[PDB]
């Protein structure tokens, strides 16, 4: 997260991380046994950590749970990035407490202009590397598809929406992918891609979770 | 030829730890790969990068 602020502990109990040796992506716990992330965050084996605030300074009450099932959207496209969403089933149910809690699926798409909360342990610089240990937050508006397509000609599919500031300065960044965008208490977005981070006229592109609500329910259902 | 391409994070926002041949240093250096696009100067380990590019 570039141009953000360290989140209050732990006011983001639905934030998770994906690990394989090291932290490589974010995610969002949407039920006791299910996490939503990005399909480009796929690996064969993943460890999910929940209830983390500082990822390198463990406080005793974080949960480490392996992925039993790792399911990319079946129409995920490597080249265009269309349908960049993935489900992970936890090999055991997370314990719900005040550190670890679910976030609600969206009941409608976000209105353009609404303020959203984006979070993650991504890079805090637009140029160079400063990967934070502490979870960072950014408040940013959902942009119109007009703004979005004007920033990325020809590249915005129906699965994508922009959140951020065309001026630049404030954005998600590398290691934020898979993480949540929350507007008015619902998960609206999954961190996806962008051209650099926080660059001028280059807002972050996110997957519209609302478009997948039936696919997520059906996949949860088929995998009990 | 691939050994002289710049390290490319690519547009995606994952944080994978990767390796690329840095022609300035004459060896392999780490970088962060976003998880899509970029180029083929992009290896899983230092040892394999050096077998391909050293």
């Amino acid at each position: 997260i570039v141009g953000g602020y360290t989140c209050e502990e732990n006011s983001l109990p639905y934030q998770v991380s994906l690990n394989s040796g090291s932290h490589f992506c974010g995610g969002s716990l949407i039920s006791e046994q299910w996490v939503v992330s990005a399909a480009h965050c796929y690996k064969t084996r993943i460890q999910v950590r929940l209830g983390e605030h500082n990822i390198k300074v463990l406080e005793g009450n974080e949960q480490f749970i392996n992925a039993a099932k790792i399911i990319r959207h079946p129409k995920y496209n490597r080249d265009t990035l269309d349908n960049d969403i993935m489900l992970i089933k936890l090999s055991s149910p997370a314990v719900i407490n005040a550190r670890v809690s679910t976030i609600s699926l969206p009941t409608a798409p976000p209105a353009a202009g609404t303020e959203c909360l984006i979070s993650g342990w991504g890079n805090t610089l637009s140029f160079g590397a400063d990967y934070p240990d502490e979870l960072k937050c950014l408040d940013a508006p959902v942009l119109t598809q007009a703004e979005c397509k004007a920033s990325y000609p020809g590249k915005i599919t129906n699965s994508m929406f922009c959140v951020g500031f065309l001026e630049g300065g404030k954005d998600s960044c590398q290691r934020d992918a898979g993480g949540p965008v929350v507007c008015n208490g619902q998960l609206q977005g999954v961190v996806s891609w962008g051209h650099g981070c926080a660059w001028k006229n280059r807002p972050g592109v996110y997957t519209k979770v609302y478009n997948y609500v039936d696919w997520i329910k059906d996949t949860i259902a088929a995998n009990s | 030829e691939v050994c002289s391409e710049q390290a490319e994070t690519g547009p995606c926002r994952a944080g994978f730890s990767r390796w690329y041949f840095d022609v300035t240093e004459g060896k392999c250096a780490p970088f962060v790969y976003g998880g899509c696009g970029g180029n083929r100067n992009n290896f899983d380990t230092e040892e394999y990068c050096m077998a391909v590019c050293g």
